[PDB]
């Protein structure tokens, strides 16, 4: 309708979880052990294929080093390891669930403990120590088949206690120093007074926080609790991370199984050719295995380069959300979750980061009659900010994102031209505080 | 084994066990090269010293995960002694562990870095994550 | 089709994509910002444009005081899109070449079956017709390895191209949120000006 | 000059067209039919190459499902199918096209 407007009469604090993958398993291959399987004779033939193995190892080394860059450039953005404050409630906002808890030795938050439990690693961790593969017949294991064929996962440079240390520092600074934390040395601010500034960033007047602060704190606290209840009960929220684990597990499992292929040799088993044929004619068979296995290995390295570029693109994005959503407040729509961005808290996850986006959501809109301008004395007044609105009896200015009707004073408005030009001009009075 | 089975193969067609035809006992076969090994070095043309990381080996097992009896003496130096350090990512040998944390020079892994550092040695240390700080909230 | 290559239809049919477009412009025409932040809130469109002028830093009156000129300029500018799209042949080149590349990739894949790869023949039935297993299998393996190599090439190229399409799709999804469901301060993100 | 400024006295509303690709043709390969045709003999030799065909089909299936993600994440961003308004002119702005 050309003459009515809906203004939100209320709002909700929303907390939203964004899960982002940041790294993948730092795979590594002993190219000689995979192709020639410890046999000396094959290794002489593999020398005649030249630099293929060196070029494959160089490629996978690039992948691995890049996984540390991705993790470092997301988390190590702050040079100051602001220690966790002793008091976890600021102005009624209860950070205790996203800060570390000294009731435990692991310096993870309570939320991060759920995140690290909700993803299952295919090996339950990098270790399969020296003695552990020489097991019972039932103890055969794709991870042992990987080790016996020269495939290994290098551990990440930053341990999870170090990732959790950065996120603890980031939330501690955010809880105590606001935007300044990103622009320079972090400047102490009271948290309710920081939230008031972030309300101005939405365009909600600074009073609307203090005048409702206990409600806002309660809504924030409950929303964080709803994250915790979801992360305990969910089985799917971190799927974007479990599927990175699954893809890299499956890539290695198919690579070891590809050693069972014959590639057109008389046997898949290299010892079985060398056992059975003379060098005059084994070499013809060995070459089919060498070329076939080497082709299967270069397929893996190529697809890892593909997957690594995808993860690296995701890591650059997560690093951007850290800077723009955590170390400040973003005007970019839907960048820092749905709703108007207030704050974000980073939380560590296995091979990823989780952002708890905090946003203002306007609610309970109401219809009002509205006008573009007021004609007071033949000259047209426009709102300096917001819109002219009628509650049914009387005309006011309100801000757009929250109904707070103000008297139309000469302060709220500016005047331009005679009031004949604007279509939809109306004749309400403009109050001048001097005149009474 | 089954009573007539002579060898066993895993999903990789790696022959991992064999029946001894004389005693009928079952022997495991392990690869000679088993496990990952990586060498830490500063540049050549600054030192010929190196350190060795046994990427999933337990420091008391290094002399057996490596077949140190079959190695040259010059390698077996790197199998044992002082300057063993059990990191995660397995045992590191030939770098002295140091309690001062520094920025990461050579990234060894699982929180550990190494540097060619003051004589000079390869030294291993935990990374400093950043400057310690506090906000007087 | 004879060689097992097929294109699967998209899940969203074009009428469904058009339906999402219609909703997006309808919300933009009637609710502005609020369409993105939450439940869309009705606003008179001239009054929404007045707010978007403040977003530039042009005082709200400059719209209402010129609204007929602005509306006429808007209408003519839309008409110039229509007149150019009816007469251009190149404005959608960024889409035609996405069609062409994927067609050309399939066409070279079927033509790669004409390769011998050092077998006596490109034709499998001809080897099996002419040679016994003792020596057909040598020739068949040369075809299998060469043909399977040609698939591995094609699938690699598709993985590369799909990564490029992701980058464009993620960017287009960002421009939807930032340019359509909002107003962008980013200097050159939602067109010049 | 250190003491003069140019101010715009007027303006133009501009409409600019930006064209962006969002999806590509979803493709599927029967790796057996491509390599062997229908010949049973070649299909038996192809089994001796094992998982190559399964790995190729898995890769292209990833491409295919990703094309639906790309389209959904661009267009399906709003849950409300706001019906087209009956009047296509608002304040003089003619949305009819
Ligand atoms: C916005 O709505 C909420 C409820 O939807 C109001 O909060 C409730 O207020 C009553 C009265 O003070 C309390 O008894 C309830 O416990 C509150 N519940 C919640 C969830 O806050 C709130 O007052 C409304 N805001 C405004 C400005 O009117
Ligand atoms: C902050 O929130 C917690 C609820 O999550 C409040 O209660 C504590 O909750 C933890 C587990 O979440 C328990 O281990 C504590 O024993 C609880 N303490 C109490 C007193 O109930 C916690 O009190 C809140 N803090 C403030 C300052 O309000
Ligand atoms: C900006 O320039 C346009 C013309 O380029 C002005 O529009 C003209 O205004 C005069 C007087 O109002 C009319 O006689 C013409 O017919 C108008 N032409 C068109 C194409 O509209 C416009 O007034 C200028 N804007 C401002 C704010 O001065
Ligand atoms: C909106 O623009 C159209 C021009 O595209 C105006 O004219 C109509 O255009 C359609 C084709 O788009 C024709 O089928 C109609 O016959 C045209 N009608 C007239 C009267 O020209 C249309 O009038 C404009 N609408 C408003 C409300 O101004
Ligand atoms: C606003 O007005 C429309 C039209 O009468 C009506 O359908 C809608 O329910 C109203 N909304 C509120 C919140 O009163
Ligand atoms: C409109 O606001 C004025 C405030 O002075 C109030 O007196 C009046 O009752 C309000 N009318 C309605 C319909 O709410
Ligand atoms: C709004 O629409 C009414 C008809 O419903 C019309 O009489 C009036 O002039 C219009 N005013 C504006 C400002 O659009
Ligand atoms: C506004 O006031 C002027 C002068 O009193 C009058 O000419 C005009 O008709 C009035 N308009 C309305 C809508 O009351
Ligand atoms: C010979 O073989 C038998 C049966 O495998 C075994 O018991 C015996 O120890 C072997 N050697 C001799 C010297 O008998
Ligand atoms: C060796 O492994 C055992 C468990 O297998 C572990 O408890 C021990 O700590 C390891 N060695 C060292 C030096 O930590
Ligand atoms: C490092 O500190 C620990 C503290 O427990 C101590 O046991 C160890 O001897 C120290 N090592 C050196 C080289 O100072």
């Amino acid at each position: 309708s050309n003459n009515t407007i809906a203004i939100p009469t209320n709002f909700s604090i929303s907390v939203t979880t964004e899960v982002m993958p940041v790294s993948m398993a730092k795979t590594s291959v002993d190219c000689t052990m995979y192709i020639c399987g410890d046999s000396t004779e094959c290794s002489n033939l593999l020398l005649q294929y030249g630099s293929f193995c060196t070029q494959l190892n160089r490629a996978l080394s690039g992948i691995a080093v890049e996984q540390d860059k991705n993790t470092r450039e997301v988390f190590a953005q702050v040079k100051q390891m602001y220690k966790t404050p002793a008091i976890k409630d600021f102005g009624g906002f209860n950070f205790s669930q996203i800060l570390p808890d000294p009731s435990k030795p692991t310096k993870r938050s309570f939320i991060e403990d759920l995140l690290f439990n909700k993803v299952t690693l295919a090996d339950a961790g990098f270790m399969k120590q020296y003695g552990e593969c020489l097991g019972d017949i039932s103890a055969r294991d794709l991870i042992c088949a990987q080790k016996f064929n020269g495939l290994t996962v290098l551990p990440p440079l930053l341990t999870d206690e170090m990732i959790a240390a950065y996120t603890a520092a980031l939330v501690s600074g955010t809880a105590t120093a606001g935007w300044t934390f990103g622009a320079g040395a972090a400047l102490q601010i009271p948290f309710a007074m920081q939230m008031a500034y972030r309300f101005n960033g939405i365009g909600v007047t600074q009073n609307v926080l203090y005048e409702n602060q206990k409600q806002i704190a309660n809504q924030f606290n409950k929303a964080i609790s709803q994250i915790q209840e979801s992360l305990t009960t969910t089985s799917t929220a971190l799927g974007k991370l479990q599927d990175v684990v699954n893809q890299n597990a499956q890539a290695l499992n198919t690579l070891v199984k590809q050693l069972s292929s014959n590639f057109g040799a008389i046997s898949s088993v290299l010892n079985d050719i060398l056992s059975r044929l003379d060098k005059v004619e084994a070499e013809v068979q060995i070459d089919r295995l060498i070329t076939g296995r080497l082709q299967s290995l270069q397929t893996y390295v190529t697809q890892q380069l593909i997957r690594a570029a995808e993860i690296r693109a995701s890591a650059n994005l997560a690093a951007t959300k850290m800077s723009e959503c955590v170390l400040g407040q973003s005007k970019r729509v839907d960048f820092c979750g749905k709703g108007y961005h207030l704050m974000s808290f980073p939380q560590a996850a296995p091979h990823g980061v989780v952002f708890l986006h905090v946003t203002y959501v306007p609610s309970q809109e109401r219809n009002f009659t509205t006008a573009p301008a007021i004609c007071h004395e033949g000259k047209a007044y426009f709102p300096r900010e917001g819109v002219f609105v009628s509650n049914g009896t009387s005309w006011f200015i309100t801000q757009r994102n929250f109904y707070s009707p103000q008297i139309i004073t000469t302060d709220n408005t500016f005047v331009s031209g005679n009031c004949d030009v604007v279509i939809g001009i109306i004749n309400n009075t403009v109050y001048d505080p001097l005149q009474p | 084994f089954q009573p007539f089975q002579q060898f066993g193969r895993d999903v990789s067609d790696f022959t991992d066990s064999v029946r001894d035809p004389k005693t009928l006992e079952i022997l495991d076969i392990s690869p000679c090269s088993f496990g990952g090994v990586s060498v830490i070095t500063p540049g050549t043309n600054t030192s010929s010293e190196v350190a060795v990381l046994y990427q999933d080996v337990n420091c008391t097992d290094v002399p057996t995960a490596i077949h140190a009896d079959q190695l040259t003496p010059a390698w077996r130096v790197y199998s044992t002694g002082v300057n063993v350090f059990q990191t995660q990512a397995g045992c590191l040998i030939g770098a002295e562990h140091v309690n001062a944390s520094y920025e990461c020079d050579i990234p060894i892994g699982a929180g550990i870095c190494a540097s060619y550092h003051t004589q000079k040695s390869i030294v291993a240390y935990t990374m400093s994550l950043g400057a310690e700080n506090s906000i007087a909230y």
